[PDB]
């Protein structure tokens, strides 16, 4: 092959990743379905905020995917206690995430695995959505989905109630959880199980009612919960301004249809307010 | 140093597709199956299916190899 | 989206002449490799085309009786895989009977149609040892098929554009009452279009629109106003002329298509078997 192994970047559920010459190579059923999903989706997508699939090769039943090399991810940024995350840095991260998500959604694809470790950053400060091994196309009624998608701490309540049909709302709720993580530097709703995740969501944001979530009880695993009032948003994010609180509320609307899309979120006044998003070369690095 | 929203510029090489929100007003949604209460609860609406079908119908209709 | 898809950029070709050049180049390099490894045994490109049409029919037959039912998108993707593979490969090097099954297997994976390998190979009408051998060959050829497709797995089929056009006609074209009458016949024409090389020569939207308009013309219904008024091809008259001649060329391609003949297929199959004995 035309690449020389350089380092060992880590071990995953379905593949191991190496550094090479700079690129990152991710190595009876046949070729692994996660690798095929990544190949088929990233071949049809071309956007600055979506991870670029440079090449793909293999031998027999093993397959390697060659992406661009990513410096870090949002999880390391959030967990790095020595990084001061200014509102401008947060706005820049959200802006790139939402632009990539907007492009992905116009092409009718849901990421379904949005979390800070899946939002990778390069040496130029460009945030790219990665790990499309769970990504799937949406917008067709005859497309069976799995509700057990998205990491639990970022799973949307419609998923946690077992929605097998959903739209961009899953990615938007994960984006709201990521925003809350960036603001609080800790996981927003770190539940230990599905029931605990729902309980934490309702204790922090309030138990939704029929008015906020019109068809709540129609979800297959709808758990009738106690009516907690939920902490007010300004009390949770004490340093969040009114525009940022409006964005958070839109991202955390229990109704997925009313939950703001990537385009709508981009049109919110928060992103066009002072201060502007920091340029990529000024974003904090660990 | 601010940010201003600009919509994505992608040439579809085809006829104009009506906006997602307008599909109900223009009567398109009368020719797709409505989303079930479970689908609406999950965030799935018939407007999504109608919009994707229209976009695929109009995509690259005028383009030449 | 098709308008920025790998199918449009890399697998839609200027003319049938370029397709014939690619296939003849495939034949020529196979011949060179065979003679350099160590004559009526070889088949001409037209014989390869007859065999490829026969085995595309065979792949359609395989996908139609496949349990559980494959979504029509999977079948379209598999047939597109077969056409693309044999654009740049000879049936004398890779047997179509196995390549078609590999195409179906890969298409089932790509289109998220979850079937286990035992189920897929149990669809084959073979003995259990035959089924396991076929599975082994499919696993052998999966990566080869993916490489020959240049890792371009998403295939845009004409059926979703067909549905979108039907929605648009139902909404904005009241002159055509009940566009669903056009469905079955257009479907038929669509299938005929699938037999030719049009899938490598035209956009899925163009194919769906040509099928719909052929169905309308078969019933006497004329909707030139659909393109003129509803599609608003008024400022660009050349765009309307381009569309109309694209549909005319599609209809000509369907007209000139001739199905493979059983006796010719039998003799070419025997020739292919001799070719696959050695080399
Ligand atoms: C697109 C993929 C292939 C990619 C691109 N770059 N890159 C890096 N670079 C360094 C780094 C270090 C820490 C945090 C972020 C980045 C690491 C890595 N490790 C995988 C290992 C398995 C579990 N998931 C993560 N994958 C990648």
């Amino acid at each position: 092959k035309r690449y020389e192994k350089l380092d060992f970047l880590g071990e995953g559920q379905f593949a191991t990743v190496y550094k090479a010459r700079i690129v990152a190579i991710k190595k009876k059923d046949g070729i692994n379905r996660t690798a095929l999903r990544e190949i088929k989706l990233l071949q049809e997508l071309s956007h600055p905020n979506i991870i670029g699939l440079l090449d793909a090769f293999g031998h027999k039943s093993n397959i390697s995917l060659v992406f661009d090399f990513m410096e870090t991810d949002l999880e390391v940024i959030i967990k790095d206690n020595s990084l001061v995350l200014t509102p401008s840095h947060i706005k820049a991260y959200m802006l790139m995430t939402l632009q990539g998500l907007e492009y992905l959604h116009q092409h009718w694809i849901l990421h379904r695995d949005l979390k800070p470790n899946n939002l990778l950053l390069d040496e130029n400060g460009v945030l790219k959505l990665a790990d499309f091994g769970l990504a799937k196309s949406f917008g067709s009624p005859n497309r069976a989905y799995t509700h057990q998608v998205v990491t639990r701490w970022y799973r949307a309540p419609e998923l946690l109630f077992g929605a097998r049909m959903y739209g961009v709302g899953v990615d938007m709720w994960a984006v709201g959880c990521i925003l809350a993580e960036l603001l609080l530097r800790v996981p927003f709703l770190p539940g230990d199980s599905d029931l605990d995740q729902l309980t934490r969501i309702f204790e922090t944001l309030g138990t939704p009612t029929e008015e906020q979530w019109p068809d709540m009880c129609s979800l297959p695993d709808y758990v009738t919960f106690k009516s907690f009032p939920g902490i007010p948003l300004h009390h949770i994010f004490s340093a969040a301004g009114d525009d940022l609180l409006d964005l958070i509320q839109g991202l955390f609307l229990f109704n997925p249809c009313a939950r703001i899309t990537a385009t709508q979120a981009l049109k919110m006044k928060y992103f066009s307010n002072r201060p502007g998003p920091t340029p990529g070369c000024q974003l904090p690095r660990p | 140093a601010l940010y201003e929203y600009q919509p994505l510029q992608i040439e579809t090489y085809g006829p104009h597709v009506p906006e997602l929100e307008m599909l109900g007003r223009l009567g398109y949604l009368n020719h797709v199956r409505a989303a079930s209460p479970q689908d609406l609860a999950g965030g799935y609406t018939s407007s999504l299916a109608c919009h994707r079908a229209l976009q695929d119908a109009f995509s690259g209709l005028f383009w030449q190899p | 989206m098709y308008h920025n898809s790998s199918q449009k950029r890399h697998w839609t070709f200027s003319s049938e002449e370029q397709l014939a050049r690619l296939r003849a180049d495939a034949n020529r390099k196979f011949r060179c490799k065979a003679v350099a490894n160590g004559d009526p045994v070889f088949l001409e490109p037209h014989e390869e085309m007859t065999l490829c049409k026969y085995y595309e029919k065979r792949l359609l037959e395989f996908c139609s009786v496949f349990k559980p039912a494959m979504p029509r998108s999977v079948v379209g993707t598999a047939c597109m895989y077969f056409k693309r593979f044999y654009l740049n490969n000879s049936v004398m090097e890779y047997h179509p009977r196995i390549i078609m099954l590999t195409c179906a297997f890969l298409a089932c994976k790509v289109d998220e149609f979850n079937v286990s390998s035992p189920q897929f190979v149990g669809n084959l009408r073979e003995s259990p040892l035959g089924q396991e051998k076929a599975l082994e060959q499919i696993l052998e050829y999966e990566l080869l098929l993916i490489q020959q497709l240049n890792f371009h797995l998403i295939v845009h089929n004409p059926y979703r554009p067909f549905e979108g056009f039907l929605i648009d006609l139902k909404t904005r074209y009241p002159i055509l009452e009940n566009p669903e009458i056009l469905r079955k016949t257009a479907d038929d024409f669509l299938n005929r279009i699938a037999l030719t090389d049009a899938y490598l020569l035209y956009t899925p939207s163009q194919i769906a629109l040509t099928a719909i308009l052929s169905s309308a013309s078969r019933a006497g219904i004329t909707m030139e106003s659909y393109l003129s008024e509803s599609l608003m091809l008024k400022e660009n008259r050349t765009c309307l002329s381009q569309l109309l001649d694209i549909m005319k060329s599609m209809r000509n391609l369907v007209k000139k298509y001739e199905p493979p003949r059983s006796e010719e297929v039998a003799v070419l199959k025997q020739k292919l078997e001799r070719c696959h004995s050695a080399e």
